[PDB]
């Protein structure tokens, strides 16, 4: 039954991709929903047995690569944190897979586009599952393809192929990093096996030498690993992919970007806790690096005029927050705000999805508006969705969010106090742009043209009940799964992350706090909600300044154009490359 | 023959082999014609392939021999899909092509599975060997293994703009309007290529296990301890 | 506050290394109740209750020899 | 789509490969600015010594600091 | 279009509606189920479960690998 | 309506390798090379995949993992 | 569906009709702006950007500067295929 | 209108051709003087350093002299 | 909308006076009123 | 023609070898070339089956494995210093 | 009979 | 729908208000119980184990 | 003759500055009583110089508006998304026109 949960959502995408002309769009959209639903139900029990059950599965099938010590083999894992994210991923999927029923309903490559959301769960699903870090560099390569593949689906837009092609080189720049960081665990324990590993790593404490210098060997391996945790993830270095990867179809963006594939650099963050745990310079590095992306992404955010663009903005300020949770050595907790935002960016994408479907494709907030009447359970949707990302008290997005934030204020070190402080501000600018988008959208006086009022619609069935689902689940799965996954010395996680006693915070955090800290989250999001209201209603002239002043003019730019980072990369860094390949290397040589 | 001087110099090696490694990527990524660009690509991968010889181990030199079979079977997969365009359009300038994907799918898709076998992707025999010197290399010099991991960057980054711009994209109506996807026997030269790509892959067991006492006997050789 | 919970009972309930504190005696009922009740947030209350506050007791005997430490620093600085 | 462009001029060397409203090294300039604030943020984080404020004392584990569960000599 | 009615592919092409899609559905569904039988059986023989469940699991119905490696000292 | 109405493509769009149908109730001729081509296919599959399976282990993992036994074997037995 | 010559024409009339100072008595389908209505070439661009709004299109600036008639509008919509 | 054959455009080929023929244009200026000089002599000789050193930090980590090399 | 072509526009712009389409910010809350009876009448049968 | 079973070897070193001079009897030199290769490999086993019982105990033992594997730990990190063809000599 | 003990003592004596 | 000047506005599906409506009714609800049960907590008046 | 067109070609530039200068005008105000002031006060701009009859005036005009036009563009302009640079644009274009496909391609005879 272990491998069925595996192997089930391939064997959909083959039959979809391999006979496709004989089941044609119906056939196909059947077979691959069919195939993925039942690996959910499937990982549902798993999550029955393995983590509620405490007792875990393991299971080799063969060797993969085996050379001397070298001990690659195809072997699977599931424990409480494996069964954790099959959830997410196999939920997600399939709620994905029957939206995309109904919205690629008249696009003419359906089969296509579902086996290639199904190749996506497999090679997701080999990710998480993997016992050594040769399978999960499999699932990490497997999953960087079919993003690719599903970015530029519309393959005769020029856009779409830019974008595919510019997450594949910035997602290979973690590969780089990731795979430099696989040599240095083998080099050092002569393995690598993930059980074997995290039983030993407590024991070298050898110096090596990297690039002419003399470094700590676990540091050098912890911190080559989080650089592709920061590709995969969208972290500061590797982040101007994201936004970009709205080029594919509103249900990618969903499942790919939003939900599984965009945290598996937390996911790998996790699983490596018994490695991380030991290196507390990598855990400072993690910790600035999170924070500095949560500020990054939450200003970008403000300013951008298109829905997809705003919540993938909010995406990788979440993805944030959920890293720097794991530098100050609080894994559990990010992987609880991962499985929370699973639940309220899924419900987004496709709530905004939804809007952009009855708009005839319009995606700019500015021809939008006045359409909470017409669209009552789509606007229902983003707000459940939205209150659930702010962090209003008791939603799902409220148990984990402020859990960090409190557990920031708590870590005593220079890291923990650039943490604290920037997430703090970073909640005041999510809120700020999550009402923008909802007022924008829906309660301003219309801003849209005729012809898209005169021809909307509500979602169709096999749309609104994946809605329903994740309004569901962003109302109670926080309240409900907290006790489980962050209570007070709990033991659900077994031996699947590890915090050594030097560590440990949580304590001190729920009990040690002034009581203001833990208000501030509410105050700065009912702040920004009200800057909203009065920027987006009451402000008629706000904006003369940006016609009138070059200082006012340049920011405005500076921060709807993500702090020129794209513009600087590919002035400095990808021309200088691309004239070398043909001045230097090609014409002088 | 000569273990003293292959150890003088290795350091020599290791240098001349990363350099060309990303001179050449480099090179690749500014060429316009079909087999230039795939006869640069054979220049990096060759050179990884000496890196992983010269690191005299397990790894490195079952992963050079590993790479070398690889490279074999892919490179000429490669030079057959070209060889296909050339024969019906006789034309190698790439800016002729594009939007092959939709008048000849079949072609487009066994062109993007030897695709990503160029690129070393996991699941495919090139990355066997590619990860096995990067092991190999990693153990001797970690600064020669991090210059030839960067290969990982650039051939992807040629590979997939190669793909994208013969098959992506729309068609060019007034280069090229007539079309033919692969007949049977392209087909069937096709498929035990993909057959060893992928069973060397996922199980290259069975290579290596014939080889391990030849490569450690010559591992060894001029050492007795 | 004494240690109560021995390293077999600690070792036996499978409790995570940073959970071996002076509240563990507390923590084994808790857990055996937690994993019998699915974990609900509803079920356990008591056990949960009595656990947490041994917990806060714990750091709150750190707060109170902390703010004894602080008002020592000031007593070096005003002598010096 | 509509109707690709044949040229009817010679192409440049560097035609294979061939934003708008910022120039190139103010982008850089504004970008450095940007990440000055991150650093001016650590530097205050460093001054501020929020460590030497500590209200509590370090936890103390049992069993000499759990030496034996830790991995240590029995 | 016009032309992409002449060009065969593996998914079928743009709008692809087989007349027999529905029996073509069917014996795609009866074929992924005889394949899953092998695999499930598989995974049952190779599945190693350590510890015994707190309750009684469904795997307990076909694996019988619960609790066998408790003498690691004899592994190889 | 996409579920209960049937589809209208009787028989699917082009031709699987571009070749034309041979006329109606006769074969397609085969090429010359086909029948070299598919028997060496077929031994090519039953030598490897019989062979392979059917050789003796003599790799030297094999050997040495019995000789690493026998000796943890020996001295854990002994002292 | 695509629009009707006559639904093209109705709706152009209209909005040219809007203009305060068009009067809407000559207003036909052939009249020219800057002969008939007495307006100044601003004022059609104005005319143009509305008719733009209301049909949902976005005209290339070279081929809005030569739209000068209620005909010229009403040719260009109704051969748009994506009004 | 006959043929698989692409239709050459003029421009394009001579494109192609005087990319097959730069070894013609090259004149020793000093642009390329410097271009040969940097990433011709001077990155491969401090590549090659580097990769000495590496190993001599690695012979001083081990307690052994440096290893001679070339 | 004083000058010639703020007017223009503003009269281009009267379908926007749609009723359902305006006044929006009254529907920005729905259900809070049927939640807030639905508590009440809970923490009436709460008091028993 | 070669009879079944798994291949045979002298357990011994070759008796003609002198590691002062191993350039003075050929055949010698080049058995104890094999000799030495297939004690290598004997070593490399020993390291994999040592890594099969870390493997379990980390998975039986759970939360207890930084105190139940401690023997076992040290015995394969032993196992591992100077194994094969690595990042150590001899 | 079978066909692998065949095949196994084949290989053999080819070897 | 109800048309005004050229535009016209559909009216929803019944069923799509109702579940819109009902949804948030339950959010608001769950709000509320979910503050008196365990606001005094966060707030700090009060500790769980009070009583 | 060469005045009329040299002055025609002039008209042809401010039509076009004032048409872009306008949709602009709506990127930064985004609502629609906000835009009716900007648009108002746009095109008061224009009309303060709209009775100029000096020629080289008139070019150095022209050239000072657009250069205006052009700092105070905005950096992410509205377009319908099925234009060029749109969100739609080349989705699910139709097939070209002219497109053959061949049979029986590459026999042995
Ligand atoms: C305190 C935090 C300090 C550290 C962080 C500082 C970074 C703050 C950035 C401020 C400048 C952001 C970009 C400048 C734009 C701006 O601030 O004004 C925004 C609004 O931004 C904010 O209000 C700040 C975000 C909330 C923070 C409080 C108006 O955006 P418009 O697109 O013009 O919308 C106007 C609507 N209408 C055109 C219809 C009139
Ligand atoms: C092992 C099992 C893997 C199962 C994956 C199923 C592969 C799907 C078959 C290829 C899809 C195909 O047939 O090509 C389509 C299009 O061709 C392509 O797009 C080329 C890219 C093919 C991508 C296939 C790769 C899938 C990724 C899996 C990688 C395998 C793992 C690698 C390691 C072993 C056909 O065109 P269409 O029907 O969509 O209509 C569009 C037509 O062109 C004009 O309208
Ligand atoms: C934003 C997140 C960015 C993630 C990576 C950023 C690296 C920052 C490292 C700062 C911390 C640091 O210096 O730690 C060092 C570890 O070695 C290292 O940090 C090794 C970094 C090498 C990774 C770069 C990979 C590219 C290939 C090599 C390039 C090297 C040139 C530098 C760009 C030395 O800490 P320690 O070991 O002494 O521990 C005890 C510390 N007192
Ligand atoms: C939740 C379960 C799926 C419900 C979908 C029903 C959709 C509907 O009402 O049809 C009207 C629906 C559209 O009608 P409208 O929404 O009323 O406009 O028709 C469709 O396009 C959907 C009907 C077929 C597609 C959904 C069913 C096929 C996938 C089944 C996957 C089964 C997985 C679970 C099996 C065990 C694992
Ligand atoms: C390290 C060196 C970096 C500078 C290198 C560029 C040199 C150069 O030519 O620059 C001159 C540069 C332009 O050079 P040019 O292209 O030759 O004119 O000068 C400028 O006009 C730009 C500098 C002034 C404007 C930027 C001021 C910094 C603003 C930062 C705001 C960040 C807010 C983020 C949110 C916080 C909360
Ligand atoms: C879809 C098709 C994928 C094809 C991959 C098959 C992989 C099967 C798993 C591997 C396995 O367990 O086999 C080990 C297995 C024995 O494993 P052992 O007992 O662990 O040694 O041997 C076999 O069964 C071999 C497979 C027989 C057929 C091989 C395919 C031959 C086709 C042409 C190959 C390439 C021709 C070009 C020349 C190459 C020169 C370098
Ligand atoms: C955000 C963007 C910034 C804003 C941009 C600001 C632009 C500057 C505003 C003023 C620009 C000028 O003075 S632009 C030049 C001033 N105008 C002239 O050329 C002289 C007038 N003569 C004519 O040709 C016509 O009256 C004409 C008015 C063209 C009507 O054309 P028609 O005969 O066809 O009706």
């Amino acid at each position: 039954m272990y491998l069925l949960i595996v192997f089930l959502p391939l064997l959909g995408s083959s039959v979809a991709g391999f006979f496709g002309r004989f089941l044609g769009s119906e056939g196909s959209a059947i077979m691959t929903t069919t195939c993925v639903s039942f690996s959910s139900i499937l990982s549902l029990i798993a999550f029955y047995e393995v983590a509620l059950g405490a007792s875990a599965c393991y299971l080799r099938i063969a060797p993969w690569i085996s050379s001397e010590m070298f001990d690659a083999s195809w072997g699977f894992l599931f424990d409480s944190l494996t069964v954790v994210m099959l959830i997410v991923v196999t939920f997600i999927s399939s709620l994905v897979h029957l939206y995309s029923i109904s919205y690629m309903s008249e696009d003419p490559h359906s089969p296509r586009f579902m086996c290639y959301l199904s190749i996506f769960t497999f090679f997701m699903l080999m990710l998480v599952t993997g016992d050594n870090f040769l399978q999960l560099f499999l699932g990490w390569e497997g999953v960087g393809l079919a993003s690719y593949l599903l970015i530029h689906f519309w393959f005769t837009r020029l856009q779409a192929d830019k974008a595919a092609i510019k997450a594949m080189l910035v997602n290979r720049v973690g590969d780089f990093g990731l795979a430099l960081g696989i040599l240095g665990c083998f080099t050092l324990f002569q393995t690598v096996d993930f059980s074997t590993i995290f039983a030993c790593a407590s024991v070298p404490r050898n110096s090596w030498i990297f690039c002419n210098m003399r470094l700590n060997a676990i540091s050098l391996i912890c911190i080559l690993l989080f650089i592709g945790a920061v590709g995969k993830s969208a972290q500061i270095g590797l982040h101007t992919w994201l936004p970009d990867a709205m080029e594919g179809p509103t249900p990618v963006s969903a499942l790919i970007h939003a939900a599984t594939m965009v945290t598996a650099g937390v996911f790998m963050i996790a699983r490596c806790s018994p490695l991380f745990e030991y290196s507390p310079t990598a855990l400072i590095v993690i910790t600035f690096a999170g924070a500095m992306t949560s500020f990054l992404a939450a200003t970008t955010g403000i300013l951008q005029n298109d829905l997809k663009r705003v919540i993938a903005y909010s995406t990788c300020s979440q993805l944030g927050y959920m890293i720097f949770a794991c530098g100050i050595s609080n894994y559990s907790v990010s992987v609880f705000h991962l499985m929370n935002h699973a639940f309220f960016k899924a419900l987004l994408f496709l709530s905004a999805g939804s809007v952009i479907h009855a708009m005839s494709d319009e995606q700019d907030m500015r021809k939008m508006g006045g359409l909470a009447s017409s669209f009552p359970l789509t606007y229902a949707m983003m707000l459940i969705g939205s209150l659930s990302l702010i962090g209003f008290p008791f939603l799902t997005g409220f148990y984990s969010k402020d859990v960090i934030l409190e557990l920031a204020y708590t870590k005593y070190t220079i890291s923990g106090n650039f943490a604290f402080w920037l997430g703090s501000v970073s909640v005041l600018f999510t809120s700020y742009y999550s009402f923008r988008l909802l007022f924008l959208t829906f309660l301003v006086p219309t801003n849209s043209f005729g012809r898209d009022i005169s021809r909307c619609h509500d979602a169709p069935i096999p749309m609104a009940i994946p809605l329903i689902l994740l309004a569901l689940g962003s109302l109670f799965v926080g309240y409900l799964a907290k006790d489980m996954m962050i209570g007070l010395g709990t033991n659900f996680w077994a031996n699947s992350l590890l915090v050594l006693p030097k560590n440990e915070i949580l304590a001190e955090s729920e009990f040690a706090a002034p009581t203001i800290i833990k208000l501030i989250p509410i105050l700065f999001s009912t702040l920004g909600a009200f800057v909203a209201y009065n920027v987006n209603l009451v402000a008629d002239q706000f904006q003369r300044a940006f016609q009138t002043s070059t200082f006012c003019n340049r920011l405005y730019s500076f921060f709807n154009k993500r702090w020129f980072f794209d513009q600087v990369l590919n002035d400095f860094l990808v021309r200088s490359f691309l004239r070398f390949g043909y001045e230097v290397s090609f014409e002088a040589l | 023959m000569f273990p003293e001087a292959t150890l003088c110099f290795t350091p020599f090696i290791y240098t001349l082999s990363a350099i060309a490694i990303i001179y050449t990527s480099l090179t690749t990524l500014r060429q316009i014609d079909l087999k230039k660009i795939i006869a640069y690509s054979s220049v990096a991968h060759m050179n990884l392939v000496t890196i992983g010889m010269f690191s005299l181990n397990i790894q490195g030199i079952g992963g050079s021999i590993l790479l070398m079979l690889s490279h074999g079977l892919v490179s000429s997969a490669l030079f057959l899909c070209v060889g296909v365009l050339y024969d019906r359009h006789k034309t190698r300038l790439v800016r002729y092509y594009g939007g092959l994907v939709s008048t000849m799918p079949n072609f487009s898709t066994i062109f993007f599975f030897f695709t990503l076998a160029n690129m070393s992707l996991p699941g495919t025999s090139s990355f066997i060997g590619e990860f096995l010197i990067l092991v190999g290399a990693f153990q001797r010099n970690s600064l020669v293994a991090t210059l030839a991991a960067l290969g990982m960057i650039l051939g992807a980054a040629y590979s997939l703009w190669l793909y994208n711009r013969v098959v992506s994209g729309n068609l060019k109506p007034d280069f090229l309007h007539k079309f033919s996807d692969l007949n049977g026997r392209e087909v069937f030269i096709f498929i035990p290529f993909l057959v060893g790509l992928v069973w060397m892959g996922v199980y290259p067991k069975v290579f290596l296990d014939c080889m391990h006492t030849s490569v450690s006997n010559l591992v060894q050789h001029g050492k007795f301890h | 506050k004494k240690m109560i919970a021995t390293q077999e009972e600690m070792s036996a309930a499978k409790i995570a290394l940073g959970s071996r504190d002076m509240c563990a005696h507390l923590l084994i009922p808790l857990n055996k109740c937690r994993q019998a009740e699915f974990y609900l947030p509803w079920k356990c209350e008591d056990e949960r209750h009595v656990y947490e506050k041994c917990e806060y007791e714990l750091v709150m005997e750190r707060m109170l020899a902390m703010k004894k430490i602080r008002e020592e620093e000031a007593l070096a600085k005003q002598n010096k | 789509v509509g109707k690709h462009i044949v040229p009817d001029k010679p192409l440049s060397v560097n035609d294979e490969l061939m934003a708008d409203t910022v120039g190139k090294y103010e982008a850089l300039a504004w970008l450095s600015g940007g990440l000055g604030f991150f650093v001016g943020l650590g530097l205050l984080a460093v001054l501020n010594d929020k460590a030497s404020k500590v209200p509590f004392t370090p936890r103390v584990y049992p069993y000499d600091n759990l030496r034996v569960e830790l991995g240590g000599e029995p | 279009g016009d032309f992409r009615a002449k060009v065969w592919s593996m998914t079928g092409g743009p709008n692809c509606r087989p007349k027999h899609w529905r029996r073509n559905t069917a014996i795609a569904m009866f074929g992924v189920f005889l394949v899953c039988i092998p695999i499930a059986k598989l995974s049952a023989k190779l599945e190693q479960r350590p510890h015994m469940p707190v309750r009684p699991i469904p795997s307990q119905i076909w694996c019988k690998n619960f609790g066998t490696k408790d003498d690691y000292e004899k592994e190889h | 309506s996409r579920w209960a109405t049937p589809g209208h493509e009787e028989r699917p769009k082009g031709y699987f390798m571009n070749r034309t149908p041979p006329a109606p109730g006769q074969s397609r001729k085969w090429e010359d090379w086909e029948l070299p081509c598919y028997i060496t296919s077929f031994l090519t599959i039953v030598i490897l995949g019989v062979g392979l399976n059917a050789k003796p282990d003599l790799s030297i993992e094999t050997w040495a993992h019995q000789k690493a036994l026998e000796r943890l074997e020996m001295e854990k037995l002994a002292t | 569906d695509h629009l009707s010559r006559e639904a093209v024409v109705d709706r152009v009339l209209d909005v040219v009709k809007s203009f305060p100072k068009v009067d809407p008595s000559k207003v036909t389908p052939e009249v020219h702006f800057q002969n008939d209505l007495g307006l100044d070439s601003l004022d059609t661009v104005e005319i143009v950007m509305a008719i733009e709004e209301e049909f949902k299109l976005e005209i290339p600036d070279k081929e809005a500067d030569k739209i000068d008639s209620c005909s010229l509008a009403i040719e260009y919509v109704y051969n748009h295929p994506m009004s | 209108g006959g043929g698989m054959e692409t239709n050459k455009n003029k421009f394009i080929e001579d494109w192609g051709s005087a990319r097959e023929n730069l070894e013609h244009n090259f004149r020793w200026t000093r642009r390329n003087f410097a271009l040969i000089g940097i990433f011709g002599i001077a990155l491969p000789i401090i590549v090659y350093k580097g990769i000495v050193k590496d190993f001599h930090m690695q012979d001083e980590d081990a307690g052994r002299p440096h290893r001679k090399f070339l | 909308p004083l000058g010639t072509t703020g007017e223009f526009f503003r009269r281009r712009d009267e379908w926007r006076k749609h009723p359902m389409l305006s006044n929006q910010m009254r529907h920005a809350l729905p259900g809070i009123g049927i939640g807030v009876g639905a508590f009440c009448v809970y923490l009436v049968g709460e008091q028993i | 023609g070669r009879k079944k079973g798994l291949p045979e070897f002298e357990e011994s070193a070759p008796d003609g070898f002198d590691p002062e001079n191993p350039y003075k009897d050929p055949v010698a030199m080049v058995e104890m070339r094999e000799h030495i290769v297939r004690e290598k490999w004997i070593q490399i086993e020993k390291a994999k089956i040592l890594r099969e019982k870390v493997k379990w105990c980390y998975r039986v033992e759970g939360v207890n494995h930084y105190q139940k594997c401690r023997h076992l730990v040290q015995q394969y990190l032993d196992s591992t210093r100077g194994v094969g063809w690595g990042k150590d000599h001899r | 009979g079978f066909i692998m003990e065949f095949a196994e003592n084949l290989v053999l004596r080819l070897m | 729908g109800i048309t005004y000047k050229g535009v016209t506005v559909h009216t929803p599906k019944t069923w799509h208000t109702v579940t819109g409506k009902g949804l948030c009714a339950v959010m608001w609800f769950w709000i509320l119980y979910r503050a008196k049960q365990d606001g005094p907590v966060v707030m700090g008046w009060r500790h769980p184990w009070d009583g | 003759a060469a005045y009329f067109a040299r002055r025609a070609a002039q008209k042809e530039r401010v039509r076009i500055l004032y048409r872009r200068a306008l949709k602009d005008t709506l990127n930064w105000a985004v609502h629609r009583h906000i835009f009716y002031r900007d648009a108002s006060d746009l095109r008061e701009k224009f009309n303060v110089n709209q009775d100029v009859e000096d020629v080289d005036r008139i070019d150095k005009l022209i050239a000072h508006g657009e250069a205006e036009y052009n700092k105070w563009r905005h950096p992410d302009p509205y377009i319908v998304p099925w234009a060029p640079g749109g969100s739609k644009f080349c989705r699910n274009p139709t097939p070209p026109a002219g497109i053959e496909i061949v049979y029986n391609y590459g026999l042995e005879d």
